RNA sequence: UUUGAUGGUAGUAUCUAGGACUACCAUGGUUGCAACGGGUAACGGGGAAUCAGGGUUCGAUUCCGGAGAGGGAGCCUGAGAAACGGCUACCACAUCUAAGGAAGGCAGCAGGCGCGUAAAUUACCCACUCCCAGCUCGGGGAGGUAGUGACGAAAAAUAACAAUACAGGACUCAUAUCCGAGGCCCUGUAAUUGGAAUGAGUACACUUUAAAUCCUUUAACAAGGACCAAUUGGAGGGCAAGUCUGGUGCCAGCAGCCGCGGUAAUUCCAGCUCCAAUAGCGUAUAUUAAAGUUGUUGCGGUUAAAACGUUCGUAGUUGAACU
């Protein structure tokens, strides 16, 4: 038969609850599409990146 | 293959596709009246109900976890179904015999994944929108 | 101010003794016009005794600076009070009568249905 | 009643939603014309496809049959009165070569930049929507004003505007209001 | 088709044809080209949703037509009604009553209960469009008009221009997968700081309207982000997007499907970031496309689902040449 159910919420009494506290209301719709426009063209390495990714760490 | 290619065979053609549409599983599902006789939802998107018991469904293997479902009797025609609740938390936020709003799960009626048989999903409980109280933007009243 | 009232679509009719006219009013510096000072300077258009002007309809164009509006010039002072949809003299202020109030009135004519001829009930309580 | 919102609905969402080789064709279109978002982009793509199918199904008939010509000349005239296509290309084939990146530069939000007054295409949305622009007499507060061909001669300032000086800032009034406080 | 069904015949009845009704004869009439019966979550049509075409689904819903006012039946007056904001009765519900009796039908406009996944004000006026009357003038919750309103459509706030601060490639040139100077046709991060704009609000007055409000027009007020502070979803693949950091350990859970998770988790839970569409977007049900998986255009049937065991054979469908 069924044993029990009381193991629910085991993660929520376990995580150490770190937060954000900040981060800066950003450029919205009219000016968001020109921030991300130059991020398609700021440096633009012009290279075959040897099977790489666009917005990874490295 | 087959079909009569004569000039006056419009009688046979519209007879045939009427005859042979009743083999299609998608046509004949919507043309038999069982969205009210077999569907415990009243041919509709949502339903409301009152719960009975909070139970653990054993998931289908390879996966193995008790799945924490709720067996509810909806008030529309008194049928007793079992719904799934998402987003862990979600049962210390129920506190049995609160009025719940229930929806579908997604595969157009029948069951979905590792949970065998369970086809419906709880949306609101005691008016306060379970997906919003999970992120604690709404609080369930202590009344 | 000077308002530059320039008139177009001009036509007169003595079927009801009127001058049908739409006027183009410019809004050069401050705001939209007020109707009562268009009167005496549209009584500088043909000198038609400014209380018979009745230039009552207007809308300012987008951006600010213009207004095309209607002005019907009656000839005499009481042909102005002859045809005249009567709420236009409610603007050119001479009339305010009979509070009803269109709900109390429409239950007057239903309450007095249960009397017979004399209406002896309207004199006692009220 | 009636049909009130008689749709002719623009703003067509794309068929396949994520694939990059069409997602970044339209992203620098927002760069070269400093638009709001992607719905202004495929709006004219919605506008382009209807005149194409007009010019497509007109091309299925023969000249001279009067079905083709009579809706034909009304198509190209409305283009050249706007002036995205012009007077050397006045038959039903050159309209099919018209893509969108000349339609999105007949808009008045780019006409104000092609004459030396905007100093940025992202300043040009702000100057239009601050009631500081005029076409031919009229103060216009939208970026997507498609201009007509002979209307291009008359986009100026309004002198209704606080340039040059009518209630001149009124942060210019606030320039000498910060001193007494 | 006894108890009108198909016809004849004479009638009655009606405004009139007619089995509409009567009386007498005749035995007809419909049917595999689907009659009859049943179902319908059926008011019909204009039309609506969706596709390259061919199409499928829907249409309670503002326009025309039918239909009905709790359920049935009857009927008066009227040119016109089998009228129910007319009457009469029965049936079901309710109402008042001093117990004798008297009246009621919101599927009109508002409003309340109820059922429900599921739907707003017990507001204002006939100025509009027209209708009606004895009829320039009266009346018209027809109609217009505000209040609710993210059903749905449209135009578009959430910054912009420069400076140095720290900084990138590139342009000239010492030089060349090393390296300086003008760092620069660059852009970011700067509670550095200082400037230019402004509608969002706000407020005189105005226009507005039947009287209003809102927008438009507006004299005075109004931006330095700490704020006027954009969020909804996802970051394994399908599917554009951290092999980030802590937590947990086939657990909690996630996942449309494939799949993840068993003290290194690219999939959970969180932090730090990122990507999509953006005043939006997610979920559920239905429906269309996708679907060459309903196939007229256009499928398949040796083995994947599928040529009747066999041949006759009527209905049906197709049928040589010749003027």
């Amino acid at each position: 038969v069924h044993g029990s159910l009381a193991r629910a919420g085991k993660v929520k009494g376990q995580t150490p609850k770190v937060e954000k506290q900040e981060k800066k209301k950003k450029k919205t719709g009219r000016a968001k599409r020109r921030i991300q426009y130059n991020r398609r063209f700021v440096n633009f390495v012009q290279g075959f990146g040897r099977r790489r990714g666009p917005n990874a760490n490295s | 293959m087959g079909k009569p290619r004569g000039l006056r065979t419009a009688r046979k053609h519209v007879n045939h596709r009427r005859d042979q549409r009743w083999a299609d599983k998608d046509y004949k599902k919507a043309h038999l009246g069982t969205r009210w006789k077999a569907n415990p939802f009243g041919g509709a998107s949502h339903a409301k109900g009152i719960v009975l018991e909070k139970v653990g469904v054993e998931a289908k293997q390879p996966n193995s976890a008790i799945r924490k479902c709720v067996r509810v009797q909806l008030i529309k025609n008194g049928k007793k179904i079992t719904a799934f609740v998402p987003r862990d938390g979600s049962l210390n936020y129920i506190e049995e015999n609160d009025e719940v709003l229930v929806a579908g799960f997604g595969r157009k009626g029948h069951a979905v994944g590792d949970i065998p048989g369970v086809r419906f999903k709880v949306v609101k409980v005691a008016n306060v929108s379970l997906l919003a109280l999970y992120k604690e933007k709404k609080e369930r009243p202590r009344s | 101010t000077t308002a530059t009232i320039r008139t177009r679509k001009f036509m007169t009719n003595r079927l009801l003794a009127r001058k049908q006219m739409v006027c183009d009013v410019l809004h050069p510096g401050l705001s939209s016009v007020n109707k009562t000072e268009i009167r005496e300077k549209l009584a500088a258009m043909y000198k038609v005794t400014p209380d018979v002007v009745f230039a009552f309809g207007f809308r300012t164009n987008f951006g600010g600076g213009r207004s095309t509006g209607f002005a019907l010039i009656y000839d005499t002072l009481d042909f102005a009070k002859k045809f005249e949809p009567k709420y236009r003299l409610a603007r050119h202020g001479l009339f305010e009568q009979k509070k009803q109030t269109r709900k109390q009135r429409k239950e007057r004519r239903n309450r007095m249905k249960k009397v017979r001829g004399t209406a002896k009930a309207k004199i006692g309580t009220g | 009643g009636r049909i009130p919102s008689v749709f002719s609905k623009t703003y067509v969402t794309p068929r396949r939603p994520y694939e990059k080789a069409r997602l970044d064709q339209e992203l620098k279109i927002i760069g070269e014309y400093g638009l709001r978002n992607k719905r202004e982009v495929w709006r004219v793509k919605y506008a382009l496809a209807k005149i194409r199918k007009a010019a497509r199904e007109l091309l299925t008939l023969d000249e001279k049959d009067e079905k083709r010509l009579f809706q034909g000349n009304a198509l190209l005239r409305r283009l050249v009165r706007i002036g995205v296509l012009d007077e050397s290309r006045m038959k039903l084939d050159y309209v099919l070569g018209l893509k969108i990146e000349d339609f999105l530069e007949r808009r008045l939000q780019t006409q104000v930049f092609k004459l030396g007054l905007a100093k940025s295409i992202h300043h040009a949305r702000v100057l239009i929507r601050q009631r500081h622009i005029r076409v031919r007499k009229q103060v216009v507060n939208i970026p997507s004003f498609v201009v007509r061909l002979d209307s291009q001669k008359h986009i100026d300032f309004s002198l209704k505007s606080p340039f040059g000086g009518g209630r001149p800032g009124r942060v210019k009034r606030k320039n000498l209001k910060k001193n007494q406080g």
